[PDB]
């Protein structure tokens, strides 16, 4: 419903928590490009190395794609010089945290949350050294889980200073008071009803657990797409690519030497076209990887270490903070943002003049209790005394067009009788 | 409508026409039969059959 | 039609895509920005242009003493960029190259 | 001088989840280094002098 | 015989079709429940007609 | 050869156009669904809606 003189003000809000999940690196491997055409074979050798230096463009491409990858991983994560700890007293002000930091009792040191992640997520991995393997990541999973826990605990202890310059201390509370007041609500709003909002967040973390125990469509796609890649690109050595046989050793043992290059160049023309494309599609794959693993960055950059006033870019609505969790080959995060609820309608006027004189709010808006007229600030319904402090005064009211009659009180005339 | 001089006719691979029978002739369009991929729609063995 | 190459159809069809469009012009026209983050929030236009030019620091007042020259101001460049659409070929030309 | 890793050998030898290293000696402490070697565990030269591997730090430890 | 080629070429062109929706979907529907202009057109002077 | 190589190029486009449409989103979720700061961000001049 739309009227010229009518407004809509949120008189409750709920805190809610999002998750978003995006792959920052995939497996990296490195197959060997004379091994994977020939196995094992002199004279398979000999007629490739007059064939070009194209394996070591394409061992120069993977080893690239590695490193990039090592890059991404390093880059999403590493975003904080220092490691921090949380306090052994976890007194937050209600603030339940025990499902984001690890926990000491398992030997993982992971989170709930990352344990849950962790197991989420599971031929695929056993090719039997078919010329190719795969390197360990840089990173380790437990020191990913310790620069994990480091964000974490620099953003609850010290807001979002320590992504700024030294890391400065700040209760919980006053650090969620300077969030409300960067979404645009005044800070009193949170310590009027502190504690059910702490409840409320609560809740919250209470669920997505749940919601991820039911999900990791991203990751799960990311891993099948390379493991079933890398089959396609095995299972390719049976193929008779037009000769005699799709073994080097029976075509080189059933036909005379020189009757059998004619017939050995085919398969490694077919060999070689298999390898090719297997590079371009990794190639390709490595690169959407590395635009989302960018963007995972940019994200734990700004949503974590600071508040975003990006609309959409760190949870829908407005947003208060963020805690990331690792994953296997990506980053989850746990948006913690503050949506309004249970809206109320009132009749609304631009300003509100008197004695010649017009007043407009000095940040919020006029709405009517029905014979009354009232200032409140945007987002919360907090009713207040429409006061010189509260407006200042620009025209006559001759040139505004909807101005309603009211007056304004002055704090100073009780001092006067 | 085509000239009385020609016998095949194409814009890119083959739409030829005029039966080669001197008795006779007809101009014939060439076209395939609509060929066509086919996909299958399944809520899910687990759910449903 | 040629041999063996075939299209499929969009899954929005383009009237769907104008209905998107429309919902979205009708939340950011009567609602304002609220729409977007929870709940949509009814508030007159000229308070919504208020709060947007409050939102760039400049004071509120201005709009409510100048809304009839913002009103002309904008109505006159929203003919003047539906006519210049019409001009010239390339304006569209960032789609058109694609296909 | 240099120093020689391999990639999956059941190996001044060093075994290393990455793979047989030698030509450098691991250290029980740990500095943040510039030669990535791989499992978290990454080599350098130091002051004789020689190479050595050890696994990353990630940082300076410090509660607030 | 020549492999598995025509296997992978359907499955990227089908992987571009199904991701040209992806885009169209997460470019538009950025709102789950849609909304209608009020019959009458009282902007306050804005005229949104075009 | 040929069909490779066209799918090759195709992939490329898809993913120049997917990288068009995530700046598409980002600018309706930033533009539309509310005002940004950032500066030429939402046309020349300082943002007010679109
Ligand atoms: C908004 O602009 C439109 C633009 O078409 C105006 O529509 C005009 O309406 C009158 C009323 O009969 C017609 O005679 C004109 O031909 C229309 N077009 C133009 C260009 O004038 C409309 O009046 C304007 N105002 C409102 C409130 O919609
Ligand atoms: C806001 O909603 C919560 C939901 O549990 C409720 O407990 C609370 O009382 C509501 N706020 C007010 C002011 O009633
Ligand atoms: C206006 O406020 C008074 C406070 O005393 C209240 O009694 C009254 O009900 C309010 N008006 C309406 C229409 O509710
Ligand atoms: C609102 O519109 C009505 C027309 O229905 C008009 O009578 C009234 O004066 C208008 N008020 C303002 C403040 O624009
Ligand atoms: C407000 O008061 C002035 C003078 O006291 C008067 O001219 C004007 O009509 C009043 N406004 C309304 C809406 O009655
Ligand atoms: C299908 O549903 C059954 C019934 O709960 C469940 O056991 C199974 O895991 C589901 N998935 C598959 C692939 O069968
Ligand atoms: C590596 O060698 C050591 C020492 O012989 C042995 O204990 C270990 O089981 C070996 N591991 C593998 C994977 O071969
Ligand atoms: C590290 O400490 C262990 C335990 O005392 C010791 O056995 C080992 O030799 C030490 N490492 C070096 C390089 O001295």
């Amino acid at each position: 419903a739309y009227s010229n003189n009518s407004i809509a003000i949120p008189t409750n809000f709920t805190i809610s928590v999002t998750t978003e999940i995006l792959p920052v690196s995939m497996t990296k491997t490195s197959v060997d490009c004379t091994m994977y055409i020939c196995g094992d074979s002199t004279e398979c050798s000999n007629l490739l190395l007059q064939y070009g230096s194209f394996c070591t463009q394409l061992n120069r491409a993977l080893t690239g794609i590695a490193v990039e990858q090592d890059k991404n991983t390093q880059e999403v994560f590493a975003q904080v010089k220092q490691i921090y700890k949380t306090p052994p007293i976890k007194d937050f002000g209600g603030f339940n945290f025990s499902q984001i930091l690890p926990d000491p009792s398992k030997p993982s040191k992971r989170s709930p949350i990352e344990d849950l992640l962790f197991n989420k997520v599971t031929l695929i991995c056993a090719q039997k050294f078919n010329g190719l393997t795969v390197l360990p990541p840089l990173l380790t999973d437990e020191m990913i889980a310790q620069y994990t826990s480091a964000l974490l605990a620099g953003t609850i202890t010290s807001g979002w200073t320590f992504g700024a310059g030294p890391a400065l201390q700040i209760p919980f509370p006053m650090q969620m008071a300077y969030r409300f007041n960067g979404i645009g609500v005044t800070q009193n709003v949170l310590y009027e009803n502190q504690k059910l909002i702490a409840n409320q967040f609560n809740s919250a973390i209470g669920k997505i657990q749940d919601s991820l125990s039911s999900a990791l469509g991203k990751l799960q796609d990311v891993v099948n797409q390379n493991a079933q890649a890398l089959n396609t690109l095995v299972k390719q050595l049976s193929s008779n690519f037009g000769a005699i046989s799709s073994v080097l050793n029976d075509i080189l043992s059933r036909l005379d030497p020189p009757e059998a290059e004619v017939q050995i160049d085919r398969l490694i023309t077919g060999r070689l076209q298999s390898l090719q494309t297997y590079v371009t599609q990794q190639l390709i794959r490595a690169a959407e990887i590395r635009a989302s693993a960018n963007l995972a960055a940019t994200k734990m950059s700004e949503c974590v270490l600071g508040q975003s006033k990006r609309v959409d870019f760190c949870g829908k609505g407005y947003h208060l903070m963020s805690f990331p969790q690792s994953a296997p080959h990506g980053v989850v995060f746990l948006h913690v943002t503050y949506v309004p609820a249970q809206e109320k309608n009132f009749t609304t006027a631009p300003a509100i003049c008197h004695d010649g004189k017009a007043h407009f709010p000095r940040e919020g808006v006029f709405v009517s209790n029905g014979t009354h007229w009232f200032v409140t600030q945007r987002n919360f319904y907090e009713p207040q005394i429409i006061t010189t402090d509260n407006t200042f005064v620009s025209g006559n009211c001759d040139v505004v067009i909807g101005i309603v009659n009211n007056t304004v009180y002055d704090p100073l005339q009780p001092e006067l009788d | 409508k085509f000239l009385p001089f020609q016998q095949f006719g194409r814009d890119i691979a083959d739409t030829t026409d005029a039966v080669r029978d001197p008795q006779t002739l007809e101009i014939l369009d060439i076209t395939p039969c609509s060929f066509g991929g086919v996909s299958v729609i399944t809520p899910g063995t687990n759910t449903s059959n | 039609k040629f041999n063996g190459l075939t299209v499929l159809p969009p899954l929005l069809t383009d009237e769907m895509i104008a209905q998107y469009t429309s919902a979205l012009l009708a939340g950011t026209i009567t609602s304002g920005w609220t729409f977007g983050a929870g709940p949509a929030l009814q508030i007159p236009f000229p308070m919504q242009m208020a709060y947007r030019f409050n939102g760039i620091g400049v004071t509120q007042n201005v709009l409510y003493e100048n809304q009839k020259l913002i009103a002309n101001q904008f109505n006159s460049a929203i003919g003047k960029i539906q006519d210049s659409l019409s001009s010239t070929p390339s304006a569209l030309g960032k789609l058109q190259d694609v296909v | 001088q240099v120093a020689v890793l391999y990639q999956d050998v059941n190996c001044n030898v060093f075994q290393t989840r990455a793979g047989c290293l030698i030509g450098a000696e691991h250290v029980n402490n740990s500095y943040e280094c510039d030669i990535p070697i791989g499992a978290g565990i990454c080599a350098s030269y130091q002051t004789s002098q020689s190479i050595i591997a050890y696994t990353m730090s990630l940082g300076a430890e410090n509660s607030v």
